[PDB]
């Protein structure tokens, strides 16, 4: 019945573990953030 | 003897080019001198409040990441202009030439 079709377990596995990077495509960003907040941001050329 | 005593560490400066000022491009990349601090990027509307007597901004790693323009003292945030890697996908040469 959910997406990503996880068991119960699976998902508060997910939910507890706190992913800092989380890897996707990210220059849509770019600013209007309170700060730009990171980790280098892609900016210092870590990715 | 004359010395002539200064820091350039302070960012409000009133003092010191005979540059040519010109306009200001704003969204599109392009590369910036604002009172002699250089670099490439993205000059964007800010949101930032800035005090009085602060003329630059920096971010959570201290470089920086906003400017108040010298003449117009509007804040302008900086952000780098795109760039990332880049990967080649190659069939291999005894196959194709074909690359993506
Ligand atoms: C600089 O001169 C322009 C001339 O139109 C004026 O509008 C602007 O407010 C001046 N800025 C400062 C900081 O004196």
């Amino acid at each position: 019945s959910k997406p990503s079709k996880r068991s119960p377990i699976e998902d508060l596995l997910f939910n507890k573990v706190t992913l800092a990077d989380a890897g996707f495509i990210k220059q849509y960003g770019d600013c209007l953030g309170d700060i730009a907040a990171r980790c280098a941001q892609k900016f210092n050329g870590l990715t | 003897v004359v010395v002539l005593s200064f820091e350039l560490l302070h960012a409000p400066a009133t003092v010191c080019g005979p540059k040519k000022s010109t306009n200001l491009v704003k969204n599109k990349c392009v590369n910036f001198n604002f009172n002699g601090l250089t670099g490439t990027g993205v000059l964007t509307k800010s949101n930032k409040k800035f005090l009085p007597f602060q003329q630059f901004g920096r971010d959570i790693v201290d470089t920086t990441d906003a400017v108040r323009d010298p003449q117009t003292l509007e804040i302008l945030d900086i952000t780098p202009c795109s760039f990332g890697g880049v990967s080649v996908i190659t069939p291999g040469t005894n196959t194709s030439n074909q690359v993506a």
